[PDB]
């Protein structure tokens, strides 16, 4: 209570940078788009914004069963990375790529 | 840190506004001179990227000049000369800081 | 004499500007003083500010 | 044939829309055993599809170049041309209701504003008398009328206002 | 500042007295009702216009009125 | 997120009459409804209501059909939990016939 | 300390909103300091300088650029297969597809294609080169100038006008009825006679020869002869093409009806012959009145002699003229409901008859003129009843008003608002109870069931008025009667062959759709007038606030007492009935829209059998013509529809930023600007910087306004790009 | 064909940037 002067001026402050620096971003590139600069954008095809630290992840949670949990036959989940389970036809899971779109949305 | 702000100009109050205007502009200009150099609107050439990236930050630092003096007469170094001093000695010390930044490429 | 209403009888309010204006009330007492407004009137229709009762003056009061 | 229009007994759009209907409904039928439990309530879909289309063309609609039935909201139009049922038939049948209703809770209130509280019974409402006055509020145009003709349907201006 | 005016309605029950968060508000010597007594607004230039006071006037069409007038920094309430 | 997502999923949702995904497309334009139907209480104000509220209370007089229970405006923070009830209301369960109305159909 | 120089109260508000109310009542002068019913006065005359100088120079910059700009001259030579330019774009910010997208119309650089209408309103009135555009801007920002110097001399003390001219309510009802209305419109009879029908049927005449070319062969001999009938002998053919001599015609005052076969347009000829007629009629009527020459009426008499016996009335019109003329809000409002009436008989005349050659051909010229001057119509309606509720407040006495009209009606203010409650309550229950049974019927796969109202009133006056489609053969479509008989000669048969015309907008064909979409519009009336005239009435004091006059006008409340007073304003009773005004004027023209894309594209059953239910407007009319709009950029590329896609997620971004005004208000916000505060000024290096206004949130009023005008630029900008970009796409 | 070039910075860039100026420094004037 007696600094929450401190608390709420700071998370002010990081609300307005995640604001501008998260939904900025889709603005650039809603003008790059419509300028005719589809190369100025944010894409994987253009300025990349590509999330390092939750592909990293995904690679220990996918070579866990190598060496981290040496009993477990497969990984925990199929999205860490494999191959696809598919069943009836139908993908009951296969692997989930991140990329600067997913980086843009998790900001 | 008390220490550490009695380093930084704009606390040194036994220095004039001047140099003080002169080392903030020079500290402040190859910095704001490396978003427009590195990432700008033009950076795939290698002929114009290092000079619109310093045209415009020295355009930008001509508006924070402006900028400084309509502070000044707006609010009255707490005087209406020494933030002018101010003013004159950041427009003359940023744009030496984006030819710096020019220089060092 | 007893200047006003009795202590029981129903009377209806001119005041324009009250809650209760041509709405019937009940005095409950009337103050035999100078006080400017005497007559004390309890409703049943209670007002915004959840009052039921309010001062009137002798110009601002008539029977039934 | 009132305004451009035509009959549903005449019009093709119409017949054609039963046959759309009938098409969608048999063709939803044909993935079923013909005496299973959703065979027969597809069957009975049909029956009461079958049974609207003959009731709508039996009373005289009026359809349009879009297949569909209209009503034609005048008098004058409707009763010359039989249509009464379509708007000024139930124009007075929800009225009786509307009027019904309104005397009802306007009894209701009335019958229950002289008491000790009158607030308690609007929160709980008191039946036998809510009932007593469901029942006798059948005839409330008499009683409206008969209410009106004495000035006790209004009320003066003992009515509350602000500053005119 | 605002305009804090009371009128000869007031019964003298200084409710607005008590509801008043800054003080503007006292209680005067007066022979208009049975309590003897009717306020006053003397430091209508600490009033902030929250109308606490007519929130708390008993009286149909409130005796305390207050109407809110230019803003100086007390009436805008600031710590700043 | 417009395009892509909004406009082309909605495709679903709205030509699902005649079917039996129908009913998602009622709920759809009725959440549509009760969301906007909420923004009457959140842009608005009791001191409007109330004076509406006195003059057919007026209208209910002359009619000698007044309640005894006095009709008055929502309270400030009731218009409030209204408005943000029917707002919620009225989303979620546009998304929620939304999603229903996709993944059934082309799930 | 300084800004206000009209407040001295807000000159000594130490906070932000010293600024804010600096911008936002400075034109309110009533309540300026220091100021006098004659600098009032004087200040208005100055004001409406201002306003004619800037409307001038607005024109001057519509004509020059399209002179410079634009390809009028290419565009007279094909008025169909050539779109309109309003001006050039530089934009540096652009790449190289967006150059090469906005590129169109026969230009070089990139251009917009106007919607505006004016080319088909100055290519009918006789421009047609650009040097006759160059020569209109020069002489309107001349006569810009000019009224910028009068209002500029206009205050100087040897030419200030008096306390009693601005009240010669006699001469100003006189001089604006004879010579502004009927003089004006005889000099434009005399641009239409010597120039528009010459231009029209391909004879140039300009500055240079208009003394030397004849308007009519014979001229002025059968106007002072007598025989009138010699304007009327020759009109245009209906081979006639339109800027050429190719059966041409040479008459110059016909009387004809319908439109000319080529632009689909009215006749120049009965155009003129409209503009001298109303002249003759305007100059009569305003050698009526009494000014300084002892013949005529007078106001003074006129009013308090109108007063009907027997409780009719009351005391009737008895002691107007004493508060029409001394209260300026009243003529404001009665100016404002006159202006935004016939602003609407602009928008509803100019798409059925439309009065400019190659219009309602421009199909999106005719969606953005209609929706423009609906929207201008809407909100010049709800400013009539905002100054009509600024009047109740400031201007109205009782004691001056004593029985008359004026007061009858706050006599009974309650039924008024309770008959208009029963009115918006009826009607909102009856077309959203239609509406949802017939999306209920299409969703169980029975559109049978509708209630599908046939719109026999309106029918009937379409068959009225020559409509032979419907068969109800009452006086114009039956060929019997006697007011179709006897106009054969007269006006009757282009007007007949016009109407019965499937193809124009003239009269369309009706059906229940439009049954219960003229009853939305008579919803969205009634309920707007419900919040205006509550607004209105209420303005002086209520039983919750029995003194609101004693606040003025706007203020935010009276506190939180007597259940709270949220919204209780007369300003606050314009401010919900914006919402409702945008609301009706955006039903008016959505129907608007759809009728004309299901016109325009052939399907009129498209429109009959999916305007029934509200899943129809949704998805065969928001949904689908919102394919090419939000197409105008993607991951594929951009076309010239990319700026209708930007500005139609702009107008969604402003509005919802509205709602951020609208759900959130102050008090939310002071107490984080507080935290604001403490984080700047305990900032090392930032105590340096410190600020001249302390920063408050946004006071309530004015959170209102604010939320409200960006609720109303996301809705104008939301539909400007969907309705131009629908419109423009496919067509 | 030099004018978009040249009024349109000014008129977006340079006036009103003397309009962020002027009109800003007529605000916090200290009445005499
Ligand atoms: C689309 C609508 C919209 C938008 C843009 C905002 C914007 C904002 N709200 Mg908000 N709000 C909204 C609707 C919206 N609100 C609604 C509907 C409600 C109703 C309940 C609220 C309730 C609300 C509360 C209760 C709070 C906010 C907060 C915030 C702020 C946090 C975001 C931020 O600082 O990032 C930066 C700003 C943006 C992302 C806005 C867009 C700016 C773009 C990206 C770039 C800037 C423009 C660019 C410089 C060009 C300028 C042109 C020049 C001519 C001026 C910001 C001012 C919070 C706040 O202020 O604390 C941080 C807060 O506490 N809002
Ligand atoms: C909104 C009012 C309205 C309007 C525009 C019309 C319009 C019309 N009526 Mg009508 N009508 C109305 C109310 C109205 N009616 C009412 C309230 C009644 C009494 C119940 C009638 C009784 C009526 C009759 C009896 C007849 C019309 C006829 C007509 C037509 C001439 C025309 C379509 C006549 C008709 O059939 O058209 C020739 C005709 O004979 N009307
Ligand atoms: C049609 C345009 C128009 C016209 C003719 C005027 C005319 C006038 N304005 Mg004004 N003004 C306008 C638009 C206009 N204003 C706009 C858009 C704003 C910004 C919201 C202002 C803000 C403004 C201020 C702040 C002041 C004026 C003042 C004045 C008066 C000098 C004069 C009557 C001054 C005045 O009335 O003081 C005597 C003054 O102080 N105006
Ligand atoms: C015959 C003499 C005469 C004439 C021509 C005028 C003319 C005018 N006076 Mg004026 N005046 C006069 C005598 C005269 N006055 C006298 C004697 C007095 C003293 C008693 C005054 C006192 C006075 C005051 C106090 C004011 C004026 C104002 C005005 C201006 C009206 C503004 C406007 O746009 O309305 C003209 C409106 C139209 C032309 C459009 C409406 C016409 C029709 C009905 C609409 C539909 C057709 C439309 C034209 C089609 C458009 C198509 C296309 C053009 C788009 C106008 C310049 C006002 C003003 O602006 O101040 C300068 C004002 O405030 N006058
Ligand atoms: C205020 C409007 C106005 C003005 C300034 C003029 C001015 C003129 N007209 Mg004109 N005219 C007008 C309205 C006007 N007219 C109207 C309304 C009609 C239709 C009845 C005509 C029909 C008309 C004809 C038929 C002729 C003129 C002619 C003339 C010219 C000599 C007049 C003697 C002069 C340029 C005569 C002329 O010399 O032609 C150039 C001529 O022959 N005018
Ligand atoms: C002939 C037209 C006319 C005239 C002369 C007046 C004159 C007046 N009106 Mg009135 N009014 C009018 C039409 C008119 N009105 C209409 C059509 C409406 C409906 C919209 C209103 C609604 C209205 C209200 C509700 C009030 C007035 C008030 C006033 C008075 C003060 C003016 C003021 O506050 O200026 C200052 C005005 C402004 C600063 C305007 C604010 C800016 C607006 C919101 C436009 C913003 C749009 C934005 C710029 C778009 C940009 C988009 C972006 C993306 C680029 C003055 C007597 C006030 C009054 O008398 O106070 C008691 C008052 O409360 N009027
Ligand atoms: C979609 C949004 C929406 C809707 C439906 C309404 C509806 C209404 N407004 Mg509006 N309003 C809105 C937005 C909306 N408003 C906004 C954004 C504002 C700005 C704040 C306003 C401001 C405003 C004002 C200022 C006024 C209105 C008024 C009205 C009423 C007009 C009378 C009428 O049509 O009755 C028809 C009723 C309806 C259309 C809604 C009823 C829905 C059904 C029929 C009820 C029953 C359904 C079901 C059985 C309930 C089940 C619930 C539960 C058990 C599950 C009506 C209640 C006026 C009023 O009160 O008039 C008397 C009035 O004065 N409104
Ligand atoms: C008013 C209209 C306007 C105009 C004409 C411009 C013009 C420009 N903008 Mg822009 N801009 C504007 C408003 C405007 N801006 C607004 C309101 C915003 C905020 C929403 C932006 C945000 C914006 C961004 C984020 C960027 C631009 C960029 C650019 C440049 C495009 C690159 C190019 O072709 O130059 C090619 C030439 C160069 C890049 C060399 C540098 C040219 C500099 C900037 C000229 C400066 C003039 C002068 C030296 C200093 C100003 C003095 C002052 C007194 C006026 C161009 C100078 C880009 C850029 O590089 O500018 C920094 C860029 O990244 N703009
Ligand atoms: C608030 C107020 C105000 C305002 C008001 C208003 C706003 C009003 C409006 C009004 C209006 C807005 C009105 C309107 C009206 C209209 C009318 C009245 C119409 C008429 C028409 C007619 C009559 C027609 C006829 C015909 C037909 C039927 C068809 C054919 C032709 C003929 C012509 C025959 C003021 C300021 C005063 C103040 C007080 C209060
Ligand atoms: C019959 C009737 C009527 C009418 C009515 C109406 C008109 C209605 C409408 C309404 C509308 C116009 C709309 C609505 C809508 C609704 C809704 C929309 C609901 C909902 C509900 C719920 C319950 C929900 C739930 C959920 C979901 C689903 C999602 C999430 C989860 C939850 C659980 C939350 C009348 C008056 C004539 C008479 C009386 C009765
Ligand atoms: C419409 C509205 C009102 C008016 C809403 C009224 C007060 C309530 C609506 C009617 C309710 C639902 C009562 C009606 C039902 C009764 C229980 C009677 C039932 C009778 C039969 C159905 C049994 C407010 O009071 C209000 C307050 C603050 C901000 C916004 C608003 C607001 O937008």
């Amino acid at each position: 209570i007696r600094h929450r002067d401190a608390i709420i001026s700071h998370l002010n402050w990081v609300c307005i940078f995640l604001g501008f620096h998260s939904f900025g971003l889709y603005i650039h590139n809603d003008t790059m788009s419509a300028l005719g600069r589809p190369q100025d954008m944010f894409s994987d095809t253009a300025i990349q914004l590509q999330p390092v630290f939750a592909q990293w992840i995904q690679n220990t949670h996918f070579l866990a069963p190598q060496l981290t949990a040496p009993n477990a036959l497969a990984a925990t989940s199929l999205t860490w990375g494999g191959d696809l389970v598919a069943v009836g036809g139908k993908v009951a899971m296969m692997p989930i790529s991140l990329g600067t779109s997913d980086f843009m949305v998790h900001h | 840190v008390a220490t550490y702000l009695s380093n930084l100009p704009a606390y040194r109050t036994g220095v004039a506004p001047v140099l003080r205007g002169v080392e903030i502009g020079l500290a402040h200009g190859f910095l704001l001179a490396g978003p427009f150099i590195k990432l700008g609107p033009l950076r795939n050439v290698p002929e114009t990227a290092e000079i619109a990236g310093s045209l415009s930050a020295a355009g930008l630092v001509l508006i924070l000049a402006l900028c400084l003096s309509i502070y000044g007469s707006a609010q009255f170094l707490f005087s209406a000369d020494g933030w002018s001093e101010f003013a004159a000695g950041f427009l003359v010390g940023g744009e030496a800081g984006v030819a710096w930044a020019y220089v060092c490429t | 004499k007893e200047v006003g209403p009795k202590r029981g009888s129903l009377v209806k309010i001119l005041r324009p500007e009250s809650y209760w204006f041509n709405q019937v009330g009940k005095v409950v007492s009337v103050d035999q003083s100078g006080v400017r407004y005497p007559v004390v009137v309890r409703f049943e229709n209670q007002n915004y500010a959840g009052v039921t009762t309010n001062n009137y003056a002798l110009d601002e009061v008539v029977a039934a | 044939d009132i305004a451009g229009l035509t009959p549903c007994s005449e019009s093709k759009a119409y017949a054609k829309l039963e046959k759309k209907e009938l098409k969608t409904l048999e063709k939803r039928l044909k993935q079923y055993e013909a005496d299973s439990a959703p065979a027969v309530a597809l069957k009975a879909t049909m029956e009461r599809t079958k049974a609207r289309f003959a009731n709508y063309a039996k009373a005289g609609l009026l359809c349009g170049n879009d297949g569909l039935p209209h009503l034609i909201a005048d008098p004058g139009l409707a009763l010359k041309y039989g249509h009464a049922g379509e708007v000024f038939i139930p124009t007075f049948g929800f009225l009786y209701v509307a009027g019904y209703i309104g005397y009802v809770g306007r009894q209701y209130l009335i019958a229950v504003k002289g008491e000790a509280k009158p607030t308690d019974k609007e929160i709980i409402i008191d039946v036998p008398l809510a009932t007593k006055l469901a029942w006798q509020g059948a005839g409330w145009p008499l009683a409206a009328v008969q209410e009106l003709q004495r000035g006790t349907l209004l009320e003066k201006e003992e009515n509350i206002t602000v500053s005119p | 500042a605002h305009i804090v005016k009371i009128y000869d309605t007031c019964i003298g029950c200084t409710q607005c007295v008590r509801a008043c968060p800054l003080d503007v508000l006292e209680m005067v010597p007066w022979d208009g009702c049975k309590a003897s007594q009717m306020a006053s607004a003397p430091r209508t230039e600490d009033c902030v216009g929250c109308k606490r006071c007519e929130t708390a006037c008993p009286t149909d069409f409130l005796s305390v009125r207050v109407y809110l007038g230019s803003e100086s920094t007390r009436s805008m309430g600031l710590s700043y | 997120w417009l395009r892509d997502f909004l406009w082309a999923q909605s495709s679903q949702v709205i030509q699902s009459y005649g079917s039996a995904l129908s009913a998602y497309g009622l709920i759809f334009l009725g959440a549509h409804f009760v969301w906007a139907f909420s923004l009457m209480f959140l842009f608005s104000g009791r001191g409007y209501w109330q004076e509406l509220i006195e003059s057919i209370v007026w209208a209910h007089n002359k009619l000698k059909v007044a309640p005894a229970i006095q009709p008055r405006a929502l309270s400030i923070t009731q218009g409030r939990a209204v408005g943000v009830a029917h707002y919620l209301l009225g989303g979620i369960a546009t998304t929620w016939s939304f999603f229903l109305a996709r993944i059934i159909s082309v799930g | 300390k300084l800004f206000p120089k009209f407040s001295q109260g807000l000159a000594q508000d130490p906070t932000t909103r010293r600024i804010w109310y600096g911008l936002a009542m400075a034109h309110d002068f009533e309540s300026h300091d220091g100021m006098t019913e004659e600098n009032l006065y004087q200040k208005i005359f100055a004001s409406h300088f201002g306003q004619l100088s800037i409307i001038f120079l607005w024109t001057s910059g519509n004509l020059f650029h399209v002179a410079w700009q634009g390809n009028f001259e290419q565009w007279v030579t094909d008025p169909v297969h050539i779109r309109p330019i309003a001006h050039a774009i530089w934009d540096p910010h652009f790449g190289q597809p967006a150059v090469e997208a906005f590129t169109r119309g026969g230009a070089s650089g990139p251009v917009n294609i106007s919607t505006s209408g004016v080319y088909q309103w100055w290519y009918t009135i006789g421009m047609r080169t650009n040097q006759d555009l160059y020569v209109g801007s020069v002489f309107l920002a001349l006569v810009s100038a000019i009224f910028l110097f009068a209002g500029w001399l206009h205050l100087q003390p040897n030419f200030q006008p008096s306390l009693s001219w601005f009240k010669d309510a006699e001469s100003r009802l006189n001089h604006h009825l004879s010579g502004l209305f009927g003089v004006s419109s005889l000099a434009w009879t005399g641009h239409l006679v010597h120039v528009a029908i010459p231009e029209s049927r391909g004879q140039h005449v300009g500055w240079d020869n208009f003394l030397s070319v004849l308007p009519h062969p014979q001229g002025l001999t059968p106007f002072f002869t007598g025989n009138w009938a010699a304007y009327a002998q020759s009109p245009d053919t209906a081979s006639h093409v339109f800027g050429t001599a190719q059966g041409s015609g040479q008459a110059i005052l016909t009387f004809l009806g319908g439109f000319h076969p080529q632009t689909q347009s009215l006749w120049l000829t009965d155009m003129a012959h409209h503009h001298l007629a109303i002249a003759v009629i305007f100059i009569v009527a305003g050698h009526m009145y009494r000014t300084n020459f002892g013949i005529g009426h007078r106001m003074q008499a006129i009013l308090e002699a109108h007063t009907p016996p027997s409780g009719s009335l009351g005391a009737g019109h008895k002691g107007l003229f004493d508060t029409v003329n001394n209260s300026l809000h009243f003529q404001l409002g009665l100016a404002l409901a006159s202006v935004g009436t016939i602003t609407s008989l602009v928008a509803q005349h100019m798409y059925s008859l439309p009065p400019y050659a190659f219009q309602a051909i421009d199909f999106t010229t005719q969606a953005a003129l209609y929706t423009h001057h609906q929207y201008i119509a809407g909100f010049i309606m709800c400013g009539a009843f905002a100054h009509g509720a600024i009047f109740f407040i400031r201007d109205y006495d009782p004691e001056q008003n004593k029985g008359n009209v004026l007061a009858r009606m706050l006599d009974h203010k309650e039924a008024l608002i309770s008959h208009l409650s029963w009115v918006s309550l009826f009607l909102g229950f009856h077309t959203l109870g239609l509406y949802v049974h017939n999306d209920v019927m299409q969703a169980f796969g029975t559109p049978e069931k509708q209630i599908l109202i046939e719109p026999v009133f309106a029918q009937w006056i379409q068959a009225a008025h020559g409509k032979a489609l419907y068969g109800f053969d009452f006086l114009l479509s039956s060929k019997t009667s006697a007011a179709f008989a006897n106009g054969q000669s007269l006006w009757l048969p282009g007007w007949l062959d016009a109407i019965n015309n499937n193809q124009n907008s003239l009269f369309l064909t009706i059906g229940p759709g439009d049954f219960l979409v003229h009853h939305a519009i008579a919803l969205g009336l009634h309920t707007t007038t419900l919040i205006l005239v509550k607004g209105a009435l209420d303005a002086r004091g209520s039983k919750l606030m029995p003194d609101k006059k004693d606040f003025g006008y706007s203020f935010p409340c009276d506190g939180p007492g007597r259940g709270g007073t949220c919204d209780i304003s007369a300003y606050d009773a314009f401010y919900l009935a914006v919402f409702w005004m945008l609301n009706t004027i955006g039903w008016v023209t959505f129907y608007w829209h759809w009728k004309h894309l299901t016109l325009w594209q052939g399907n009129v059953a498209q429109f009959d059998e999916s305007s029934t239910y509200l899943m129809g407007w949704l998805r065969d009319y928001l949904w689908l013509n919102s394919s090419q709009l939000i197409n105008g950029y993607n991951p594929f590329g951009m076309n010239s529809l990319s700026v209708w896609a930007w500005t139609f997620l702009f107008g969604h971004l402003i509005y919802a930023t509205g709602f951020m005004f609208l759900i959130s208000w102050r008090g939310y916000w002071q107490e984080l600007i507080e935290t604001l505060v403490w984080a700047h000024e305990k900032t090392p290096l930032a105590n340096l910087v410190y600020w001249k206004d302390k920063p408050v949130a946004l006071s309530i009023v004015q959170a209102r306004l604010v939320g409200l005008a960006h609720f109303s630029v996301g809705y104008i900008f939301t539909y400007a790009a969907f309705l131009i970009a629908s419109t423009s796409g496919r067509f | 064909s030099w004018a978009p070039s040249v009024f349109v910075p000014l008129t977006g860039l340079v006036l009103p940037a003397i309009a962020m100026a002027t009109l800003f420094v007529y605000i916090e004037k200290e009445a005499p």
